[PDB]
């Protein structure tokens, strides 16, 4: 329309704006003149905190994402963790490519993107990853910006999947919503496998169902290590 | 040879250590911290939390999460860690050659009480474990048999009255008022002064100042016009940014909720109402008895003002024929650990463990065949 | 004889005469002090400036805000302001006029008392009553019950309102509006290359605000079309007639609202306020707070923001509820409107505080009256 | 008119209504609601007090009390609160023209019985009243006149035996368990 913006222009104009509107004179002045009737009637120490043991720092997760994307491509052996943890700038193609590259893995068990900055693109890409991948132990998808759509398609994916025992959802950047909790509850006890499930619900009902399902499929664990004892 | 557990889980604080000791080794708060969402440190190449002391000092950039709420137990993994924290971090030991006692409040769910037996025995694999109820462990570290307890903690309550060493479940109390909501109430009220704490980290800070600044009054409303007329009652606390901040009748409303539960907008009756009905609740033989007998514990009960106050209204509501005792204890605070210590010592207890073989044989379910 | 009301805000004063459709007086909350540029401060010259004025000779003068986040903390610069409204925007004479005056959700009680004391003692006011703003807004809808979202310049508050009683225990306060998404604007605007970072240029911001902002329905979605296509794009003409364009900072803005780690600050957003506060509240009345969601304020008054909430509170609530927003268009200024509807009442007569009851009984009176 | 009422005040419900019906013209819950929280709007109908029906709809905001506990009238001012509206609200009559019978369960004290006897004559001045036993007018309406009748409400549970229209009084048994206590 104009070109690039001019910003001395405008600040010039603001100012010859400014300079144009001297104050008015018709302010009654303030005196703090009361007219109405005054009622009447008929060792000290600052304790400071110091609970804070400043235990030490950790050093900046070094992994290369081109690198362990290609091991996991390539299907190397010696690849069996991830931790891709607090890494900056990752890209949602690059998530997604890694999403479709554990499909066919026979070796990743361990898997963590916490706070990468993942959304519902990604959530989607590992929910169609779970139905087909049989190797993938641990899951964890915390602290990101996950929507209820993309833990809904998660759990819809668990009764096609018999192999992950951990996923952990917590501290997503909004609550999942009532409805999507109890369509993941009813998730739930449609699969035996998982053995934890991190998420702190807020409606006691699918807390519930989530705690008994939990120990049912616990209790599935100690019936067969019972049973194969001869 | 092997030397004994004691874990007392509350909902605020983790207090543990070995059997036949006098204190606790490892007091820790009971929090897990996760990162923050505001990408300001992502530096920080840890695996996903922090757990107890670690997250506390590092709580700038971290959202704290308690992973009981009213004494339940509501998320499982931050338990797990927890428990992971206070074997190898704290208390430096291996699980699988030591025995383990925990602690439960009454009128809990089942389900709690069976996690904790699945997960004592599948993840951190003991020998033994054995779980009590609070107030009968409260009462072993008093040395007496016979007393009604009030336990005050982080997140509940409760009163049970026992008799002989016989207890009265039908008479057990509860109510959901303690340190965390007057923790919150003080949040509220310093808003009136021009103070802002809103975030997690200023939760912490609030808390100390309830710790070190509030105590209860004898009355309440001489107390409130005392504090009107003159700044007698005023005490000035520094923040950890060199704030120093003064606060007056402060002191004195915010544990004035467990007696008014009203300024939170409950419904209920304070605590010396709920042990005068808990006392009301029992045989009429045995009342006279828990009169003398009031056994204070817990660390929502650490005010220097709340044994008088506490004496003062049980004494208008019961007969003015009786004797009535508050026990209070320096120690108080640590009496339930105390009392698995003194428990998890006896030479008449070694032969109520619950094995791992007869885990494996009965399943979850024995936990209430064997423990009270 | 006409009552007066003021409805004074984080942001902006509304002033006027009850029985009026709209308030005659607008301006903003900010007390002027010379500044040092030259000498010190000049005796005989006006020593303060309020709204405008001081708007305009911004340059040399130190702008306070005596209200913060809704409460009074400066009285001296609030009885300023007050004295300013009446004698130089109304243009009246205070002692023969009724003056209705707002306050915050959860006020302290001293404020209360020293509001009533500078109103009787300083402007000896015939009469005068302190409402609640939340309540007033819910009052002006036509309706007993509901949950009021009052966002402002200053300050957003949940407060929950059943059947005439009002739940002190549920109110919700989050410190972020209308002056945080004027910040949140400006910096993105210069992350553009649009750098807004005069008290000037601050003007324009909040015009473009105003005018071009607005919620959108699915946000992701929203920055992927503004990503894909110039389609969401608006032109903005300067007052200097230069054209400005600007893109996905229409509706990044007030997203803010909804997502407040875009500015740091680690608080809900206002619709988990709303299910927050809705969920302190007793299990019976829950279902009537959720089919009554009134929107009250300025920070309201952005397109498509009602659509955003019934779908976030839709989603967060069981299935079963019927959900209704509902936002009026007048609403930016619907306290001051309660207000109009309040005094207006013949049955309102006998409510006031007047100066004889202040005389014989002192501050106790506001408290021991209407409550 | 003289067309007899009859009142049935339990511990959870008033069942009241007109002698030589079939059904209670009014049946609602036995219940006082006071306000607990801080009113702001003006007006609008807002009353100190609720009783019955209005009470149990906006539960929400209110305490409730029962007047009666374990068959026994515990609060006088809310009972004659609850008797104000079954006479003047619910059935719409004035009790200077009807006799009215009310019931009372078996082994109470006779405080209550006076006290009931005092409030119908000096306050809703009736011209005649009746207290009779539950479990003889449960007798009543079964159409038979022997039997043991075990009679449980809200409050109360108490066993009569009769026969032949004679009570024995020595074998009436009583026990303070019911419905409410199922409830806690
Ligand atoms: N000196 C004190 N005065 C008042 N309250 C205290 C004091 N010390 C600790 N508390 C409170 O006690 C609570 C926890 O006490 P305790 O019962 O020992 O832990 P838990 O509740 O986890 O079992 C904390 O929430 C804390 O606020
Ligand atoms: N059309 C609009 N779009 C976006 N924001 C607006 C609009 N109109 C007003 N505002 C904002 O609302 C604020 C005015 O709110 P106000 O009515 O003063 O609330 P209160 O006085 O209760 O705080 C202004 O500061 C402005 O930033
Ligand atoms: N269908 C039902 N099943 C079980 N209990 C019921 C049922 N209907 C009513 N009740 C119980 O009956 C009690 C009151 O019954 P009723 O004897 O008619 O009133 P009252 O005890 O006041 O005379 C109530 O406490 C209620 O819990
Ligand atoms: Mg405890
Ligand atoms: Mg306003
Ligand atoms: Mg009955």
């Amino acid at each position: 329309p104009t070109g690039p913006f001019k910003r001395e222009e405008l600040l010039d104009h603001l100012e010859k704006q400014a300079k144009e509107f001297k104050d008015r004179e018709d302010l009654v002045p303030y005196t703090g003149e009361k007219r109405g009737k005054v009622w009447v009637p008929k060792l000290n120490s600052v304790i400071k905190p110091t609970q804070y043991k400043p235990v030490p720092d950790e050093e900046p997760n070094s992994t290369d994402v081109e690198e362990t994307l290609e091991r996991i491509k390539n299907n190397d052996p010696k690849l069996e963790e991830v931790n891709l943890n607090n890494i900056r700038n990752i890209p949602i193609p690059t998530l997604k490519a890694y999403a479709e590259a554990l499909k066919e893995n026979s070796y990743v068990k361990k898997f963590s993107i916490v706070g990468t900055r993942s959304n519902d693109p990604v959530a989607y890409a590992l929910a169609e990853m779970l139905k087909e991948n049989k190797v993938l132990k641990t899951l964890n998808v915390e602290s990101n910006f996950i929507s209820g759509a993309g833990i809904l398609r998660l759990v819809e994916a668990l009764p096609y999947n018999t192999s992950l025992v951990e996923m952990k959802i917590d501290n997503q950047s909004q609550p999942l919503g009532n409805k999507v909790e109890m369509e993941i509850v009813s998730m739930l006890e449609k699969n035996a496998t998982l053995l934890k499930f991190g998420y702190h619900f807020t409606q006691q009902g699918p807390r519930l169902r989530a705690s008994n399902a939990m120990m049912n499929n616990n209790d599935l664990v100690r019936k067969r290590r019972l049973a194969d004892l001869t | 040879e092997t030397t004994a557990l004691v874990c007392d889980n509350g909902s605020g604080l983790v207090k543990a250590g070995f059997a036949g000791d006098d204190a606790p080794r490892a007091v820790f708060p009971s929090i897990v911290g996760r990162p923050r969402h505001q990408g300001v440190m992502v530096g920080m190449g840890q695996k996903d939390s922090y757990v107890g002391d670690e997250a506390q000092s590092k709580r700038g950039i971290l959202t704290l999460k308690y992973p009981i709420e009213h004494g339940i137990i509501t998320n499982w993994d931050d338990m797990e860690k927890i428990w992971h924290h206070t074997f190898y971090n704290e208390l430096r030991v291996a699980p699988e050659e030591h025995p383990t006692l925990l602690t439960e409040a009454p009128l809990n769910p089942k389900a709690n009480r069976e996690k904790m037996t699945q997960i004592m025995f599948e993840t951190f694999n003991v020998p033994a474990m054995y779980v009590a109820i609070q107030a009968v462990l409260s009462l072993y570290a008093s040395g007496r048999t016979t007393g009604i307890v009030l336990d005050s903690g982080d997140g509940v309550t409760h009163n049970v009255p026992i008799y002989e060493g016989y207890a009265l479940p039908h008479a057990i109390m509860r109510l959901d008022l303690a340190g965390r909501d007057l923790t919150d109430y003080l949040m509220k009220i310093l808003t009136e002064r021009g103070y802002s704490f809103v975030t997690t980290a200023e939760r912490e800070i609030v808390r100390d100042i309830k710790e070190k600044l509030c105590y209860v009054a004898l009355d309440f409303e001489n107390e409130m016009a005392t504090a009107a007329s003159s700044s007698s009652l005023e005490k000035s606390y520094e923040l950890p940014d060199g704030q120093v901040i003064t606060i007056g009748n402060e002191r004195f409303r915010c544990p004035e909720t467990l007696f008014q539960p009203s300024f939170i907008g409950m419904e209920s009756a304070g605590i010396h109402e709920t042990t005068y009905n808990s006392i009301m609740k029992c045989d009429i033989d045995i009342r006279k008895d828990l009169y003398a007998n009031n056994v204070m514990s817990g660390g929502t009960t650490m005010y220097p003002g709340i044994a008088d106050r506490m004496q003062k209204e049980i004494t208008a509501l019961a007969p003015s024929t009786m004797k009535i005792k508050i026990i209070a204890p320096p120690e108080r605070k640590y009496s339930v650990w105390i009392g698995g210590s003194i428990l998890a010592s006896l030479s008449t207890f070694q032969q109520m463990w619950i094995t791992k073989q007869e885990y494996d044989e009965a399943g979850p379910s024995i936990v209430h065949r064997k423990c009270f």
